[PDB]
């Protein structure tokens, strides 16, 4: 998989 | 790094922190689930040219996630280890994934063009020039590779080469690295900092790719420009060696 | 850490000549001055670029103010250092996530800014002494990250 | 980054401090020992008490270091480069330590000469002898 | 790549400074992190014995050019020098200061000695490897290298590195640095990393030793250990001192140095009998708050013949002569002490536990565990000795204990002294039970 | 609970809560084993209005680094079961500190003791002013925990 952190930095 | 940016949430799950035999905390990577990216140079820490993977695969000490030990089978050399600057480590089991931990994807597309931006985490030191007691990560632009060409040595031209490096020693500069400018609060990327990812996030479709990985983590303050190996030009080179 | 009385004698003793209206924001605008990207954190206030702005603004000596006298409770009692700040522990750590070696960074300008009013009469046992004051404050302030 | 400012700042400051800056050199050696005991096992054979006279001297070494590197300033590691491999390889000197004895220098050079000491200065001065301590550390591995 | 090693400016052509040409072109190695594994190697490949195997330049000169190969790490299996670890050759921060060498040695052409401090065990330590003459550094001199030397030499033990002033033999410009042993080796040789030579002395020089039999007392002919004709050896050679040549200060000495206490008398006249052999013709010249002999100042004898009919006398402050009889082991029984050449039994009539745990300590029986009253081991057949011992507890020897005897009431013949100790000598004393209260009487 | 920056505030709300007099609150554990188990509230910051204690900021639940010897404690009093003396220093004016509080005798330590406490101390019982803190030696009456 690609671009799903749980919490992103944003 | 020696300015702010406390990693708060753990939003970059891919960052792996390898201490070498004589103690020397560097960055790695997580490139998929049983591997991840790292740089030759760091790989040779407290090590000759001479030895060979067998001799520094047991040397080394790997941590993921917080504390999280993951054991390490083999280690594998990029074969222009001295021009490009990569290792490839391989982990003795899966990692679980979760939200703290998680490879990530390697870029299809090329994002090298200035104008954009990164995000580049670390465990290196900091402004106290003490390793860091918890990660960080700082956000970077991307600068014009001429004028870091001009800044680094003196040249363009090769007969015209000559060691400009503020610092002692000249980085490699060729047509398969990129280079990235310096913060908007001056803050940069120093010892340890080595092996971690220029995460570019892409907002249309949503996903995180390691364009490059650091190479030169020697330039911190004194140095205008940090300087990353493309993954993308390793790309067809990664993909034959996973099948090993 | 346990401290020798005449160290601790010498600190309270200078403490208490120590303008508590001025030099903690001096202390703290200098930090704001020579390491810029803590403006980051405090550039609610208005231009933070020059130094004269800075020197100027009302707010910035209003919140060393309040970081000077959390220090002087500080230094009030340092044999229990982990409860005192452990609220302005939880506001720094747990909210802003202020990473904990700028506050050393902050311990030792003010020791500048100390050393730059007191001069000479600021001697090598005493700074010694007040090194250890800061830095058993950073570490009581440090202390929940693990 | 040492902008032209920096610079020139950091050249008047330096200035000032003239013949002076032997002397200041050993007393900032001696608030480390005083300080932070565990440089000290850098110079087991120095005679570490006060005033010491191998103290003042190895300060005066560092002193005009120091000085040579201002001189022409615009290249410093070349100037420094002995002494990068000096302390880099042969002494194998932990970095931490330069960024102690930077700061020790700078508490001691305000100390005594308060009125050069405008925010300005304390920041390229700082800038300064990080840029140098760096080059002297910058070739570890 | 062509590679050869050899060796120059060697002893032998199996020591001296390490050479390897390469590519045609001769040059050195840097002696940075240089162990006895790279020398081992070395030694192998020329073929000399590797039983002992040193480091450092012997003879040697600095090198020149090029120094090919630096922080060399052998395992000690491989075959040759060049397959080990080490930087890209050419490259280093290394001078030819720190050029490396090596000494290979089956261990019979390494002699050491101490010289100038009046024996053979005492002064500055002279080492003589391949005919070539130095000294030990003081740097990192410590009491375990001087008691490995010491202990080698057959010297005893190292009891305190002095001045002794004295008429040395000079002048060296080979110096031997140590850089630590832990102290149980048996050479000198067996410390690790010892440099000969190389390294530029600073202006410390000159380490000696003061091993502890380079004077040692003794008293003999007494009727107790501690009292008799003063014999000294010094070197290997037992001589008496003259009535003349000893002093109060010096008996002072002799009797903490035999751990006999306090001086009770001096004796001249051969009142213990004529010695036999030489008699010194020094006099001590001790303050009196020395440790040892060894430690006094000596004069020579003013002009004068000394016979052993003058030989100096000693009785120090003790009574030894206590066992314990009819045990069923050596840790207890009845207490019988020797007077007037007698064994007797001594009286319980104040024979308390203190002075039963003296005796046991004395006797390496550990603790008193009772004094059972009544002749339980015999009343003796001998005479009951009413001596009235007043131990605390705390002395070494019955000896140190106050005694007194003199109007001493009559012990009936069943109440003799007995003891039962512990039998444990890893039993003693410990702090608690001592009641809280002491009573003393004072001048 | 950890006693991590637990105020009067906090017990003057929880002791409301029971309906208790909250007009003298003290911290601390009288008579109070070591707790076992879990820390569920760490640093709680009231500001005294708040109708119960799970309202205030907090740490995530269970997540501490504390342990039982801070557990923090509460007794609220009216103020009429509090009594202050002075103890061996030969009359009522001189000596230790003893203090009564909910019937528990104790003692004041000196760390943080100055002649300002002293002074409100020997004030408050009527004795003037407190001139220094000496020895005077006696036969005092002991013990405490
Ligand atoms: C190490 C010694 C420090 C002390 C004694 C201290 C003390 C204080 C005090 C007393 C306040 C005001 C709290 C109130 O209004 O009740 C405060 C607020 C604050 N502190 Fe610090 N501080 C220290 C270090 C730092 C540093 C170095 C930073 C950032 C670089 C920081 C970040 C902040 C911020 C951003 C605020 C404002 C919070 C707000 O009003 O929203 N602290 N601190
Ligand atoms: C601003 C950074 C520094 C400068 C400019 C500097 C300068 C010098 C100079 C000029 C010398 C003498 C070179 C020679 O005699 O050939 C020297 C030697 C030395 N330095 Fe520093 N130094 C720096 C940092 C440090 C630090 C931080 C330490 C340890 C805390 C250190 C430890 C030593 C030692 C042990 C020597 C050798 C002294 C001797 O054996 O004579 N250096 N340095
Ligand atoms: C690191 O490198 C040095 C230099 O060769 C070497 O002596 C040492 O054994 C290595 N390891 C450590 C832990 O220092
Ligand atoms: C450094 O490495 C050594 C040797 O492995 C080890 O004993 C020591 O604990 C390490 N120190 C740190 C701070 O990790
Ligand atoms: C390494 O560089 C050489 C020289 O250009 C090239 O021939 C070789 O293919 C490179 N290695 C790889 C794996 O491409
Ligand atoms: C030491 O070497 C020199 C020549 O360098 C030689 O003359 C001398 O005899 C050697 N020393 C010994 C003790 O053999
Ligand atoms: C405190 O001590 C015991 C143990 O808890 C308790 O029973 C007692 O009632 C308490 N003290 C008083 C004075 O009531
Ligand atoms: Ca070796
Ligand atoms: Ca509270």
């Amino acid at each position: 998989v690609c671009g799903k952190p749980k919490n992103p930095a944003n | 790094i020696l300015g702010g940016h406390l990693d708060a949430k753990g939003s970059f799950p891919w960052q792996a922190k390898m201490v070498s035999h004589h103690n020397l905390t560097t960055g790695a990577t997580l490139i998929n689930e049983q591997w991840l990216l790292t740089t030759a140079k760091n790989l040779f820490l407290n090590h000759s040219e001479n030895a060979t993977a067998k001799d520094i695969a047991p040397t080394l000490t790997l941590y993921v996630g917080k504390k999280q030990l993951v054991e390490i089978e083999k280690v594998v050399l990029h074969p222009n280890y001295s021009q490009v600057d990569i290792g490839l480590i391989k982990l003795k089991q899966k990692v679980s994934v979760n939200e703290r931990v998680m490879p990530i994807c390697l870029p299809s597309k090329d994002y090298a063009e200035v104008g954009r931006v990164g995000y580049v985490s670390g465990w290196g030191r900091n402004a106290n020039f003490k390793f860091t007691d918890h990660l960080k990560y700082v956000m970077l632009p991307v600068a014009d590779q001429d004028q870091c060409i001009r800044h680094y040595e003196g040249s363009t031209v090769p007969e015209k080469k000559t060691p400009k490096s503020p610092v002692g020693v000249q980085p490699i500069l060729n047509e398969h690295t990129f280079c990235a400018g310096m913060s908007k609060y001056q803050e940069d990327t120093c010892y340890g900092d080595a092996g971690s990812a220029f995460a570019v996030h892409d907002l249309e479709e949503d996903t995180w790719y390691a364009t490059g990985i650091l190479s030169f983590d020697k330039s911190c303050a004194v140095a205008e420009y940090g300087v990353y190996v493309k993954v993308t030009s390793i790309q067809d080179w990664v993909q034959k060696t996973i099948a090993e | 850490v346990h401290l020798t009385p005449e160290e601790k004698s010498a600190v309270t003793a200078l403490w208490g000549k120590v303008n508590v209206d001025e030099v903690g924001g001096e202390a703290l605008g200098r930090l704001l001055v020579v390491y810029p990207w803590t403006q980051r954190f405090f550039e609610s206030f208005g231009d933070l670029s020059t130094p004269d702005a800075v020197m100027g603004n009302p707010k910035v000596k209003a919140h060393g103010k309040k970081v000077l006298g959390a220090f002087s409770d500080g230094l009030a009692h340092l044999d229990n250092l982990k409860g005192t700040f452990a609220t302005l522990s939880e506001l720094h750590c747990d909210k802003l996530h202020v990473d904990p070696e700028n506050f050393r960074l902050l311990g030792n300008v003010l020791v500048c800014v100390l050393a730059h009013h007191f001069g000479k009469e600021f001697t090598p046992p005493v700074q010694a002494a007040y090194q250890k004051v800061v830095a058993g404050v950073a570490n009581a302030l440090a202390h929940k990250y693990h | 980054v040492l902008s032209p400012a920096d610079k020139t700042n950091v050249k008047a400051a330096w200035g000032k401090v003239g013949a002076h800056a032997g002397e200041y050199g050993a007393e900032a050696l001696e608030r480390m020992f005083l300080s932070f005991p565990t440089t000290k096992t850098y110079f087991p054979h120095f005679d570490l008490s006060h005033g010491s006279a191998q103290v003042k001297g190895h300060g005066k070494k560092v002193a005009d270091a120091l000085t040579n590197a201002v001189a022409h300033v615009d290249d410093m590691p070349n100037a420094l480069s002995a002494l990068s491999d000096l302390h880099a390889h042969k002494l194998r000197v932990d970095p931490v330590n330069f960024k102690l004895l930077s700061h020790c220098l700078l508490v001691t050079l305000a100390a005594h000469l308060p009125a050069e000491f405008t925010p300005a200065v304390h920041a390229s001065l700082d800038k300064f002898l990080a840029s140098v301590s760096t080059v002297l550390t910058s070739k570890y591995r | 790549a062509d590679l050869s090693l050899r060796l120059v400016d060697g002893v032998t052509e199996c020591s001296g400074r390490l050479e390897v040409r390469f590519q045609g072109e001769w040059g050195t190695i840097c002696d940075d992190g240089w162990d006895s594994y790279d020398a081992a190697v070395a030694c192998k490949q020329l073929g000399c014995p590797t039983a002992v195997t040193a480091i450092g330049r012997v003879n040697a000169s600095k090198g020149f050019g090029h120094i090919w190969l630096d922080s060399v790490s052998c395992q000690g299996h491989e075959p040759a020098i060049w397959q080990c670890k080490h930087h890209e050759w050419g490259k280093h921060y290394c001078n030819h200061n720190e050029d490396a060498g090596v000494t290979c040695s089956d261990g019979s052409d390494l002699e050491l000695r101490l010289r100038g401090g009046g024996s053979r065990c005492a002064g500055t330590v002279e080492v003589e490897i391949q005919r070539l003459l130095g000294k030990v550094c003081d740097r990192g001199w410590g009491l375990k290298e001087a008691d490995v030397v010491c202990r080698q030499l057959g010297c005893g033990s190292a009891l305190k590195t002095s001045y002794q002033v004295y008429s040395k033999i000079q002048a060296t410009n080979t110096w031997l640095f140590l850089s630590s042993c832990n102290g149980n080796e048996t050479s000198l040789w067996d410390c690790k990393n010892w440099q000969w030579g190389g390294l530029t002395c600073d202006h410390y020089e000159e380490a000696k030793i003061t091993c502890s039999a380079h004077r040692e007392p003794r008293l003999v002919g007494g009727d107790i250990p501690c009292s008799g004709r003063v014999e000294v050896k010094h070197g290997d050679t037992w001589g008496s001192i003259c009535d003349s040549d000893f002093s109060l200060e010096a008996a002072s000495v002799l009797c903490r140095e035999l751990q006999c206490g306090t001086v009770v008398s001096i004796l001249g006249g051969a009142h213990f009998g004529e010695g036999n052999g030489q008699i010194w013709a020094e006099e001590f010249q001790c303050e009196g708050h020395e440790s040892h002999l060894s430690l006094c100042p000596v004069a020579p004898r003013p002009e004068g013949t000394c016979s052993h009919s003058r030989d100096v006398g000693v009785v120090c402050s003790r009574y030894t002569e206590i066992r314990l009889v009819n045990g069923k082991t050596p840790c207890e029984g009845r207490v019988e002490l020797k007077t007037l050449g007698a064994w007797g039994s001594l009286c319980n009539s104040h024979w308390d536990i203190e002075d039963a745990h003296v005796l046991c300590q004395q006797l390496k029986c550990g603790v008193a565990l009772s004094t059972p009253g009544g002749a339980r081991f015999g009343k003796g057949n001998g005479q009951i000795w009413r001596h009235m011992f007043h131990c605390t507890g705390t002395e070494q020897h019955m000896g140190d204990c106050p005694v007194t005897a003199l109007g001493a009431s009559l012990c009936p013949s069943e109440q003799v002294a007995s003891v039962i100790c512990s039998g444990n000598q890893s039993q003693t004393l410990s702090s608690c039970c001592i009641e809280s209260g002491q009573l003393r009487l004072v001048n």
